[PDB]
């Protein structure tokens, strides 16, 4: 291989990520609907809801359903799932 | 202006400082600009003399000028220190997995105080990812909530050649880099071809191929084309040249653009 | 002995038309500092007092200040300074004064000012003529007087508040002169020059990173009062505008002097005259600073009617350039609740804007912010927009498209970051996700129908690829990892900030895989 890399000097920047309060599976405000919820036309489930399991972070009951249709897990850390 | 240059010439005892400090009370910002400016490059390269030196003069900065005129130049430095001890957690940290093949150094900065900007459309080597895959990595387990901005235009490195009659340590630009290592596949690059690919904003690549022409290892299809002259084209065709000599082992290829 | 010598110096020297400086230096320091005044007293001989004694001034104001006071000791100093004042040539004199300039520093700085502030006005005075000399003592002293820092709730250790009262009481009998006078003479406008220069001064560094209930609004109230005083008021009113976005703020928010001002109260105008004030301010790195100026934003802002604000009002510098330093602190800057205010503020601005002012301003947010949370934030409107966009537009025909080909872009698409580019792509495929759901093909008020297959080939299918190619990736970098660590005979916990990037993937690809399930099931 004509071209090997001995050393990289490198430089980065960094700056602050910025935060807001989401179901981070869709995305949208929590307190607010859920996604498919907000292109729906106004339904029976239209009355989805804020869940949290026992990792506390929360989410849509809504996405999280469809999360757990798949996977057994949580999908922000990785955790089996329990509610609170 | 030279006001401030000249600390940075003389910078790259104390007395000699002072000798100076007393003609700093004579418009200080727009002093303050230039002489961060100065401070940031002499800290990026390395160098930069006595260390001890750049915090005594900041610390006769700061009584004098009071806080906010130095804290920038203060975050510089810290954010040096900073990168020091991050290097070393680093190399610690991948102490336990397969190292990385090639040596590698990181400085972080904080975005906000130093002149530095807009980083670059570019396209990461695959012999230059897994130390950033790595890296990213870890800086989001000692920090979450951080964004990284990785400025290459600022990264140098070192290239091994194994092509060449002889074997050159080539010290180079991350730009040098991208494009050289670009010739482990072809022979021959469209310079078309070398934007679609490095990701180089053309105005930039022209200017980086006609500083490796320059040297030695790539070269144009016509002989006596005068590289400070002719003006690449897309179509340009840029040619790996295996009959590269020099009368240096380490050479560096890394040079102000002009 | 020194008093020996400086007898010496005056019979040599009182005949006649600077260790002269030193004798007094000794004499004053320890010994008698009597028979210095009992030379001085008798009034012989003035001529050199006059023309020389001002010397002694230091050493004097040394053992003033340097003295710890408190003291029977010091009104025997007292009375050879004012002595010395009296009868002191009075151009050579303020200079010595001046030399306060240097002298201290930090928390000393005070109890020179204070000291030394009398005298300057009855020396000054003494000359009528000068308004170069007042220009000259006020620029010094604002230049001490700007190192101090500038104190929040706090009896305060710097002196800086005593010290700008005090400044206020030496001020107003200049000002106090100019107001009334017949002749337009060039001294009366230097003098107006200079006053206002200070005015400025002041407007600027000690008023700027001030907070407010309050001594800090006497000397506001003060000082514009001064610039009333003079002409040119500060309603008609480079690099004076740190001074200017400072009057800003104490007028507008600090409603300092705000009756002069004519009534307008369309939120408006005052908005468009207010905005460069207020980048000005975002500009700035204090914290101070910055908050001043988001208030005056939150102000100037909360008054407008939602969807007011109209696009040609983007057609202002100001008015582009103080979201992207909204953006540049919500990332940049140390304080979190400024962060956190900073986004809000965002939020608002974005609010206030018409339709077309909105889809313009992210256009140019989602190009210039770089930054992928923030371009995850504009998606997030956008998305807002379109689904308000309809009832009865800018977020729905080619123009959304348009739109759309910046956020949908991959950047060295196939080989993108997904770690860091994990949140604008949520971002990106919930708002598709919407899309496909809320039109039918056949309906498609909407965009997409046209894009998908585009979209699907330059979006979607490199999304795949780039997900397959960092899950492999990542596993073998592990698997690996654990190779290399078994191989070797901390605890393997290290690996963990691996597995981190995994859920990434597999969230998206989860999103993901449920977009195409619609991409089908709704064609
Ligand atoms: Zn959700
Ligand atoms: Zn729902």
């Amino acid at each position: 291989k004509r071209f090997e890399v001995k050393k990289w000097n490198a430089v980065a920047l960094w700056a602050w990520d910025i935060v807001v309060d989401n179901c981070a599976i869709c995305r949208n405000h929590i307190m607010d609907l859920c996604i498919e919820c907000q292109a729906n036309q106004a339904s029976a489930t239209s009355e989805c809801t804020v869940a949290w399991g026992v990792c506390n972070h929360a989410f849509h009951f809504h996405c999280i359903s469809r999360w757990l249709k798949t996977r057994q897990v949580c999908p922000l850390d990785n955790r089996e799932w329990e509610f609170q | 202006e030279e006001l401030a240059r000249y600390c940075d010439s003389l910078l790259k005892l104390e007395d000699t400082l002072n000798q100076v400090m007393e003609k700093f009370k004579k418009d200080k910002d727009v002093f303050q600009k230039f002489y961060a400016k100065m401070l940031a490059k002499r800290l990026v390269h390395q160098n930069s003399a006595s260390d001890d030196a750049e915090a005594s003069m900041i610390s006769k900065l700061k009584q004098a000028c009071g806080f906010e005129y130095t804290s920038k130049l203060q975050r510089m430095f810290q954010d040096i220190g900073v990168s020091k001890d991050l290097n070393e957690q680093f190399k610690k940290h991948l102490t336990n997995s397969e190292p990385l093949d090639l040596d590698f150094s990181i400085q972080v900065l904080s975005s906000g105080s130093w002149p530095f900007q807009q980083s670059c459309t570019f396209a990461l080597p695959s012999e230059l990812e897994r130390s950033y895959q790595r890296f990213t990595a870890f800086y989001a387990s000692r920090h979450s909530g951080r964004k990284l901005t990785w400025l290459y235009q600022l990264s140098k490195g070192e290239l091994v050649t194994n092509c060449f009659k002889n074997r050159y340590t080539l010290q180079a630009s991350t730009f040098q880099m991208a494009i050289l290592l670009q010739y482990n596949t072809e022979d021959a690059y469209t310079v078309q071809q070398l934007t679609d690919s490095t990701q180089i904003k053309m105005d930039i690549l022209a200017q980086v191929l006609q500083i490796l022409l320059k040297s030695k290892l790539l070269v144009l299809e016509d002989e006596n084309a005068n590289v400070d002259e002719v003006e690449l084209k897309p179509d340009t065709l840029i040619k790996l040249y295996l009959g590269y000599k020099n009368k240096k082992l380490r050479v560096n290829i890394n040079v102000p653009m002009k | 002995m020194a008093v020996e010598e400086l007898q010496s110096i005056i019979k040599r020297c009182q005949i006649l038309e600077g260790l002269f400086q030193l004798a007094g230096q000794r004499c004053i320091e320890e010994g008698h500092t009597d028979q210095l005044l009992e030379i001085i007293q008798n009034e012989k001989n003035k001529v050199i007092i006059k023309n020389m004694g001002w010397n002694l001034v230091g050493p004097v104001v040394r053992c003033l200040l340097c003295k710890d006071k408190e003291d029977s000791k010091r009104k025997v100093y007292f009375l050879i300074f004012d002595l010395l004042v009296k009868l002191c040539n009075p151009k050579e004199l303020l200079l010595g004064l001046l030399e306060l300039i240097e002298e201290p520093s930090g928390k000393q700085i005070s109890q020179s000012i204070l000291l030394l502030l009398q005298p300057l006005q009855t020396v000054i005075q003494k000359l009528h003529n000068k308004a170069y000399s007042i220009g000259l003592a006020l620029s010094t002293l604002w230049n001490q007087l700007s190192l101090l820092p500038v104190p929040y709730s706090k009896m305060d250790d710097y002196g800086l508040c005593q010290c700008c009262k005090a400044l206020i009481e030496f001020t107003k009998p200049f000002v106090e002169e100019v107001i009334d006078n017949k002749e337009n003479s060039l001294e009366n406008e230097k003098l107006k020059d200079e006053l206002l220069k200070f005015c400025f001064k002041s407007l600027k560094c000690p008023l700027l990173t001030a907070q407010f209930f309050d001594p800090f609004r006497y000397f506001a109230s003060e000082i514009i009062g001064f610039l009333s005083a003079i002409g040119h008021p500060f309603p008609k009113m480079k690099q004076l505008a740190d001074s200017m976005a400072s009057l800003a703020y104490l007028v507008f928010v600090q409603g300092i002097h705000i009756d002069q001002l004519p009534m307008v109260l369309s939120p408006l105008y005052l908005l468009q005259f207010n905005m460069g004030h207020i980048e000005v301010f975002l500009q700035r790195t204090e914290e101070s600073v910055i908050s001043k100026g988001l208030e005056l934003l939150e102000n100037s802002l909360l008054r407008i009617e939602d969807n007011s604000l109209l696009y040609q009002y983007l057609e202002i510098k100001s008015f582009l350039t103080v979201p992207q330093g909204l953006v540049k602190v919500m990332t940049l800057c140390p304080i979190e609740t400024l962060r956190k205010k900073s986004l809000a503020m965002l939020q608002l601005y974005i609010n206030k804007l018409d339709s077309q002012g909105k889809y313009t301003l992210f256009r140019c947010l989602l190009n210039t912010s770089n930054h992928s949370g923030v371009e995850a934030f504009i998606i997030q409107n956008i998305k807002n927009q379109i689904d308000m966009s309809l009832k009865r537009k800018w977020f729905t025909g080619p123009q959304l498209i348009s739109l759309l080909d910046l956020v949908l872009f991959l950047p060295e698409g196939a080989e993108t970051d997904l770690l860091q580019n994990s949140d604008r792509i949520m971002a990106s495929l919930n708002l598709l996700r919407y899309l496909v759901i809320k039109d039918n093909e056949n309906d498609n008020q909407t965009g997409l129908w046209t894009e998908l297959g585009n979209i699907e080939n330059n979006f979607l299918k490199p999304l795949h690829i780039g997900l397959n190619m960092s899950k492999a990736h990542y596993e073998a970098e592990i698997k690996n990892s654990q190779e290399a660590q078994k191989s070797k005979d901390p605890p393997e916990m290290q690996l963990k900030v691996l597995h981190s990037a995994l859920f990434t993937f597999d969230l998206i690809e989860s999103v993901l895989a449920r977009v195409e399930e619609l991409i089908e099931i709704k064609t």
